């Protein structure tokens, strides 16, 4: 009760609701700050990266 | 002609110059969207510098 690893909605929204070509806040992967979503094409990132 | 005169030698000079008393203005106009991907002059700007 109350305390151990099995937790339940202790986890934050966490949602798909990108805004794009705004200006916002983020914490995506660790990092906070205040910016901007913009779709773009690229692809030298990798499926670990 | 126009109050926009440089000369040759001047242009010779101020071709190989990007960060002039123009491509500063020019590049601080850039600021609204990054547009191709980032500049580091917005960096600068949107942190008082
Ligand atoms: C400003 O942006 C436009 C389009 O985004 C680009 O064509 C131009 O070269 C840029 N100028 C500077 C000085 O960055």
């Amino acid at each position: 009760i109350n305390s151990g690893t099995t937790c339940s909605n202790d986890l934050l929204y966490s949602n798909t609701e990108v805004s794009t070509g705004v200006c916002v806040n983020y914490d995506l992967y660790g990092i906070t700050g205040q910016g901007i979503f913009k779709e773009v094409s690229a692809a030298y990132y990798n499926n670990w990266q | 002609c126009g109050s926009s005169s440089r000369s040759l030698l001047e242009d010779l000079l101020f071709n190989k110059v990007k960060l002039s008393d123009v491509g500063f203005v020019e590049a601080y106009n850039n600021c609204t969207g990054g547009s191709e991907i980032r500049d580091l002059l917005c960096v600068q700007s949107f942190n008082g510098i």
